[PDB]
């Protein structure tokens, strides 16, 4: 059984559910599809917020139906994140929150990618694999992030004169992100910049593994 | 004036151990890039010893 | 314990700023050396190519 997720912008997200399921059911499969954890998210239908617990079958609910997600503006638990420079950082998490996730969650605010973060609390570097409450790190206590000045994985790639420039790059990272790092680095516009690798060229779709772009590749640039 | 002087300090101590961390890195993979340099090099010696022995033998039979 | 305060922080500051610049050059050096790797690699396939171009002209022109 299919049923659709529209969002009030506009995107649609399509999800297996059986009838028997619980609201909270649905709302970890938008999470799995999503990352929006279930305390930010209510699920509409028909004008009403559907509540937890009452499974899809107490509101009639059978396939194509559609439902809308709304998101919250903060879910129940928040913590401080601060940097060198004077900005503080109100970062919504869950308590089972793995460090790693909880990097994610910063990148998606602010934009670093996790390998490039390092958190402390009271002292103590934060390895990735633990949890919050592992570190015991309760709800409104205070983090330092200090960012680093490279991750794990860059590439080369060679400007419009023979020079060359390095890239921080993610795997997942789209090609519109490597143009959009060119940019930053470089002042053309992503749609003047062709991409080549092996003799191809890259469209603006596909990522970098996609293309079996590994660590320290050499990138040509094109101007169009 | 001396609370936010002492949490900007543990921050900078912590920015320095972090910015010579990645120091290591990246002389680490440069050590690593000149290992395949140094490769690199062995194979284009090898070609150069051929191309100039099949050279000395075209000389000679022309 | 204040004019100490302020002079390890100023002195943290530069140390972030001077270790900054020396991974700058690291990079800097890092970048040379794969400029090297790719001209070792065109040289590579150039080399081939000759000796392939010589050994033909070897075995066929001379028995």
């Amino acid at each position: 059984m299919q049923i659709f997720v529209k969002t009030l912008t506009g995107k649609t997200i399509t999800l297996e559910v059986e009838p028997s399921d619980t609201i909270e059911n649905v709302k970890a499969k938008i999470q799995d599809k999503e990352g929006i954890p279930p305390d930010q998210q209510r699920l509409i239908f028909a004008g009403k917020q559907l509540e937890d617990g009452r499974t899809l079958s107490d509101y009639n609910i059978q396939k194509e139906s559609t439902l809308h997600l709304v998101l919250r503006l903060r879910g129940g638990m928040q913590i401080f994140v601060k940097t060198l420079t004077g900005k503080t950082i109100t970062l919504e998490v869950e308590p089972s929150d793995t460090i790693e996730n909880v990097k994610a969650k910063i990148q998606d605010k602010e934009g670093i990618p996790p390998d490039q973060q390092r958190l402390i609390f009271a002292g103590k570097q934060l390895e990735d694999g633990r949890t919050l409450s592992d570190y015991n790190i309760q709800k409104e206590s205070t983090l330092h992030l200090v960012l680093r000045l490279r991750g794990g994985m860059q590439i080369f790639v060679k400007t419009l004169t023979g020079k060359t420039i390095t890239l921080e790059v993610e795997p997942s990272d789209t090609i519109e992100n490597v143009k959009a790092k060119i940019q930053d680095k470089e002042g053309i516009p992503p749609d003047q910049q062709r991409l080549i690798f092996a003799g191809k060229q890259l469209e603006d779709g596909r990522t970098l593994s996609d293309y079996n772009i590994q660590k320290e590749s050499t990138l040509h640039l094109v101007l169009r | 004036r001396k609370q936010e002087l002492v949490t900007q300090n543990e921050l900078l101590k912590q920015q320095v151990k972090i910015f010579e961390e990645d120091f290591q890195r990246e002389r680490s993979d440069r050590e690593r890039m000149n290992e395949e340099k140094e490769e690199l090099k062995k194979q284009v010696e090898k070609l150069q010893a051929q191309v100039t022995l099949s050279n000395t033998q075209l000389k000679a039979f022309k």
